RNA sequence: UGCGAAAGCAGUUGAAGACAAGUGGCUUGUCGUUCGUUAAAAUGGCCU
């Protein structure tokens, strides 16, 4: 359970286009 | 809801790569400009537009010749009193003589020799050169006005693809020919060498590839010619005593065209790697010693440079580039370090090219030669023509029904019908011949059964007879004959409105078929619509004032709104192109540029580029996020289509700091 | 069910800590995905956490600091700059706290290798 | 159903083969080739393109 | 490879193609860590066995 | 002259030249000190172009001087690394564009036909 | 591993020899080396695997959030609408 | 910025002036400007 939690939180620690056609919308 | 948008980028439509351009006029740098200024442009599939480079930058006429026709050359001729003409060059061997009338090539000199590589005029406008591919440089004499072309001479043969020329004087024509050597032929009347050359200049060779000079231009005040070539050597030779003066490697890959100004201060290059940079002599003691320095640079370009051109007046002077994109890029010509550049929208659509109708909620979209329909809903994209005797294409309209297609050509014109069976359309010529031997240059559908055509003549009929009024002909019609030629027409149910290119606008009857004409405008009328609300017809002109008119003149929001205009229709640089009116109030109008969309109503008031000389006679909304705009309109009811555009080259490698 | 309390508690007031232990009563990977496929501004829960962590780096419990790290590699993003007043003094002591780890990973395998050493010599030490 | 289209429109596009010994070539309408005068050359136009597009440059 | 899964992360968003590089890429890493996990083990008992 | 943040002498001495900044930019002159043959000033927003004019601070920098033997030929060169060659009879400029990083050293040789310069990159 | 399994079963069977032996790391000096060399670089490669999980983890989420076109897509391009009306004069003719 | 171990420890963050731009005043930005605190962006890349 220590290796696991250790290497769990060295995890923790490195872990520290245009579509052809849309549909839009405008105003008035 | 608020109104529904379709960002549509479907259509692969693209103008080709442009080639060749030139001036209509000469620079004279202390003379107020002429008000006949005009600018070819051509590209690689043939069509030859031209534009007005006042008013920011107006294009008018459009001569297109269809499939497999190029033009790599063209040039002006402009005696002093007769008609602007132009000549240009197909792929193979015929000098075309142009009509500036209706877009009518009028006449077709198959030259003797070879195949055609450039043209250039004389002076005063007599002689013109071609440089054939046998070895040979033809003089064709041109005088007698236009229509006449004759053959004076061939000048002494060599065995190299004869490829750029250029005139000194009415004497001296300076070739520069594909084995790497420029030429100096002389062609003079009463003088015992005439057809004979003088000198054969060599320029610098490279061993790994055959060195071919692409360009050559003469300098007439320091009696030079600059050459162009393809180790971008750019060498300064002397006439006089025939040898190099100077030299430059100043370019990296092909130099391909180069031009200066009325005085020869500045020589402006550009290649294939699309760095255009501009040799100077300005100072004084550069002028005593006529030596040119490599003054500055300037990279402007995507992909290419293929042709180049400068212009200089006392109020104009700029230089206009052109290459392998499809652009059009603008500088200030003595201010090149200093100048704000300007790149042109590829396409500024002023002859539009797709078309929509709101029965099926379809669009058509005629490419060259052929045409594509769809409709909307996702979409599908349901049928696709090919015309082989169509060639070149022009306006192809729609009925206010999913039933009658007219396709245009200025020789040829048909009409189909159309029966939606579902996914598919199906479509079904009909012989229509009366249409079919006239000549169209506007279809615009009155009635769901008859149109009306406009003519290539100057006249108006009715398929499925109309009169007009003359006009009278200014000098500057005279000086350039399209002027004074109809270019719109908008019908809507027996009533009609003209509009040619001279600033005269007219409206026409069709119960009775006559003019009224209503003239009100003095520059180039842009955009016409009649507007049955009001009984009031909409122009907006090249200056991007709007007027609008009343038929049997003014209203006071024309009279107060159009001088007291919004800021950005002030500050516009692109003009508007389109007009229509809106679905729910017929006097709320709704229209646009290729870069911009205004939505303009009838009542809220509110309280470089060539400009020296006169014209060419002697609530509201803007929005902007749809700027490769090729056709905006509305598809239906709540929902309003924009038609937009999306897609080697030289590696010119940004620093990656 | 327990995520959709959690997510009410932690838009509702300063309960996280009852969330950590909502987000426990439903144990899921799954569950620790629709709290953040839950959209908020989804703030100060690292706070809560940091003073956690620092305070015990060693609990056996996975699954909290399992929530949370997911919470870091999925929104990674939008948190960077957004806060910057009492956060990188936070953060600061934070990574402190969890250097422990890789500083002690190796004896730790070393411990490790001894005690299958000798877990599997005294196996094969067997007196027929 | 695959290529029978395309073999139709090349049998009725083309200019005529030799028949017996010699050749028939046909002759096109005037009224087709009045409003856009040449055919591009495209054996000496790939040529210029083809040199744009050197591989020496890139 | 981190810096270029640093710089190219939209490109992995869209494109299918390299994922399954860093799939197996990922499985490497795997079996890298365990064998220097044992190799770290064998260092340990030969610090024993000193 | 009242503020000088950058001068130069003529190699063979017959020559300076410093700036002024004086408010309605920085300025440069350039003075004769043994005759009057020459002397001249001018703002130096007409040396900077329109690329430079709404750009960067370290291209409107000045990093560095010269003067021709002569009097004709003024040389600065700018923090970001181009040249610009100015004449001094009619104020038209010149683009010597190579140096990536900030010009330091440059100076015209006797007559000026060459100059001889150097930056921070040590070439 | 499949040696890694040898070069731990010496140690296993045989330790209280090599032990006793009085000069163990001058003559095991180069296997301790190799498996230190083998060893040391653990905490950047638990960065690579944290920064590679990361990035792969985001990217299968949000492919599998926005994977809803993987029946039948990539329409309104058809060949068969093409078909004769892409010739539409040689079917005049003809 | 200070210490210290290659890791981490404690703490900065202002004041004034000038100039410019944009909307007579008012908003925004630069400093070969002063005091005080220990506190990326010019097509431009290396010779025989």
């Amino acid at each position: 359970k220590q290796v696991e939690i250790a290497e769990r939180n060295t995890e923790l620690w490195n872990l520290i286009a245009l579509p052809t056609y849309t549909m839009e919308y405008l105003d008035i | 809801e608020r109104m529904i948008v379709h960002r549509c980028r479907f259509v692969d439509f693209t103008p080709a790569t442009i080639t060749s351009l030139a001036f209509s006029h000469k620079s004279n740098i202390n003379k107020l400009t002429p008000s006949d200024l005009r600018l070819a442009i051509g590209r690689s599939n043939g069509n030859i537009e031209i534009w007005n480079p006042r008013n920011n930058w107006f294009q008018e006429m459009v001569i297109e010749g269809g499939k497999d026709r190029s033009i790599e050359g063209l040039c002006w001729s402009n005696v002093n009193g007769e008609s602007l003409r132009l000549f240009s060059i197909g792929g193979s061997t015929v000098v075309t003589e142009w009509d500036l009338a209706t877009g009518l090539p009028l006449r077709n000199y198959d030259c003797n020799s070879g195949v055609i590589w450039s043209i250039s005029i004389n002076d005063s406008q007599d002689k013109l050169s071609v440089g054939c591919d046998n070895g040979t440089v033809v003089l064709i004499d041109i005088s007698g006005g236009p229509g006449v072309l004759e053959h004076d001479t061939i000048l002494m043969r060599q065995e190299a693809r004869v490829l750029t020329l250029a005139w000194k004087k009415d004497d001296f024509v300076i070739g520069g020919c594909s084995d790497g050597r420029i030429r100096i032929w002389s062609a003079q009347k009463n003088d015992e060498n005439m057809g004979r050359l003088l000198h054969t200049m060599k320029v610098d060779k490279a061993k790994k590839e055959s060195t071919l000079v692409w360009s050559v231009i003469y300098l007439p005040r320091t009696d030079q010619i600059a050459s162009g070539d393809s180790t971008g050597s750019i060498k300064f030779w002397d006439f006089q005593f025939a040898t190099l003066n100077q030299s430059f490697k100043a370019h990296d890959a092909d130099v391909l065209c180069l031009t200066t100004d009325t005085d020869n201060n500045y020589v402006f290059s550009a290649g294939v790697d699309r760095k255009i940079f501009q040799f100077s002599q300005n100072t004084n003691k550069s002028q005593k010693n006529n030596r040119w320095v490599n003054s500055s640079n300037r990279l402007l370009h995507g992909n290419d440079i293929r042709a180049i051109c400068a212009y200089q007046s006392k109020g104009a002077d700029f230089l206009v580039s052109g290459g392998v994109e499809k652009t059009l890029v603008i500088n200030s010509l003595t201010s090149f370090s200093n100048g704000n550049y300007r790149k042109m929208p590829t396409v500024e659509p002023y002859s539009k090219n797709v078309l929509v109708n709101k029965e099926q909620r379809l669009v058509v979209s005629w490419s060259e030669s052929t045409v594509k329909i769809w409709t909307m809903g996702n979409y599908k994209l349901v049928c696709k023509l090919t015309l082989k005797d169509d060639q070149n294409i022009s306006t192809c309209s729609l009925s206010p029904d999913g039933q009658v297609l007219v396709v245009g050509r200025p020789s040829t014109t048909k009409v189909f019908h159309l029966q939606p069976v579902g996914n598919k359309l199906k479509v079904t010529k009909l012989d229509n011949d009366l249409l079919l031997r006239t000549s169209t240059k506007l279809v615009k559908f009155i009635d769901n059964s008859k149109i009306v055509i406009c003519s290539c003549e100057d006249d108006v009929f009715i398929v499925d007879e109309v009169e007009l009024l003359e006009v009278t002909s200014t000098k500057s019609s005279i000086k350039v004959p399209y002027i004074n030629r109809i270019n719109h027409l908008e019908v809507d149910q027996n009533i009609a409105v003209i509009s040619r290119g001279c600033g005269v606008v007219d409206i026409l009857d069709l119960k009775a078929r006559i003019s009224k004409p209503l003239a009100r405008l003095n520059n180039f009328i842009t955009a016409v619509h009649i507007n049955t609300s009001r009984k009031s017809v909409v122009v907006i002109t090249a200056d991007n004032k709007i007027y609008e008119f009343n038929m049997n003149v003014l209203t006071q929001w024309s009279k107060n709104n159009t001088d007291n205009l919004p800021k950005e229709w002030k500050t516009l640089k692109e003009n508007c192109v389109g007009i229509f009116s809106d679905i729910e109030n017929s006097s709320r109008l709704w229209f646009w540029g290729a870069t911009w969309i205004s939505r303009i109503d009838f009542d809220v008031d509110f309280p470089t580029i060539t400009d020296e000389s006169n014209f060419m006679n002697d609530h509201f909304f803007f929005t902007d996020k749809y700027k490769p705009l090729l056709f905006v309109d509305l598809i239906s009811s709540n929902e309003l289509a924009i038609i937009e555009r999306n897609p080697k080259a030289f590696i010119q490698p940004k620093l990656v700091f | 069910n327990i995520l959709s309390s959690h997510l009410e508690a932690n838009s509702t007031e300063i309960l996280d800590d009852l969330m950590s232990g909502s987000w426990t009563e439903p144990e899921i990977k799954k569950f620790i995905l629709t709290k953040i496929n839950t959209v908020d501004h989804l703030s100060k829960i690292f706070l809560t956490i940091s003073k956690s962590i620092t305070q015990n780096p060693w609990n056996e419990e996975n699954l909290l600091p399992l929530w949370l790290k997911w919470l870091l590699t999925l929104k990674s993003g939008e948190l960077n700059s957004i806060k910057d007043k009492h956060t990188k003094k936070n953060c600061k002591h934070l990574k402190s706290a969890l250097r422990s780890s890789e500083e002690i990973l190796p004896v730790l395998l070393g411990i490790q290798g001894r005690l299958e050493m000798l877990r599997r010599q005294a196996k094969l030490r067997e007196d027929l | 159903i695959k290529t029978k289209k395309r073999k139709t429109l090349k049998n009725l596009r083309k200019d005529s083969v030799k028949r017996g010994k010699f050749r028939v070539q046909l002759l096109s309408t005037t009224q087709d080739s009045k409003t856009l005068p040449p055919k591009k050359e495209s054996s000496i136009i790939r040529s210029k393109d083809r040199w744009l597009n050197r591989k020496a440059l890139n | 490879v981190a810096v270029v899964l640093e710089l190219y992360g939209n490109t992995l968003e869209s494109s299918p193609v390299l994922q399954e590089l860093m799939i197996d890429l990922k499985t490497k890493v795997r079996h890298e860590i365990h064998k220097s996990k044992e190799a770290q083990r064998i260092e340990g008992m030969l610090q024993l066995l000193t | 002259w009242h503020n000088v943040i950058l001068s130069n002498i003529s190699s063979n001495g017959k020559l300076l030249a410093h700036m002024c900044k004086d408010v309605e930019h920085k300025s440069i002159s350039v003075v004769s000190l043994f005759d009057d043959s020459v002397n001249l000033s001018f703002p130096l927003g007409s040396i900077l172009s329109s690329q430079t004019q709404s750009l960067s601070y370290n291209t409107r920098y000045v990093s560095s001087m010269a003067i021709d033997n002569m009097g004709q030929q003024l040389a600065v060169g700018f923090a970001s690394g181009v040249i610009s060659i100015v004449s001094l009879a009619d104020l038209q400029i010149r683009l010597l564009k190579w140096h990536i990083d900030s010009v330091l050293s440059l100076s015209f040789s006797h007559d000026g036909s060459y100059l001889l310069s150097g930056g921070w990159e040590k070439v | 591993g499949p040696l890694n399994v040898w070069v731990k079963w010496c140690l296993i069977i045989h330790g209280g020899y090599l032990v006793s032996i009085p000069n163990l790391m001058s003559t095991l000096s180069s296997l301790h080396s190799t498996l230190k060399r083998r060893s040391d670089l653990l905490p950047r490669l638990l960065a690579l695997d944290a920064r590679l999980d990361c990035t792969i983890n985001k990217f299968k989420t949000l492919n599998y959030e926005a994977g809803d076109i993987h029946s039948s897509e990539p329409v309104v391009e058809e060949d068969e609408d093409d078909v004769e009306y892409n010739e539409e004069l040689d079917d005049a003719g003809l």
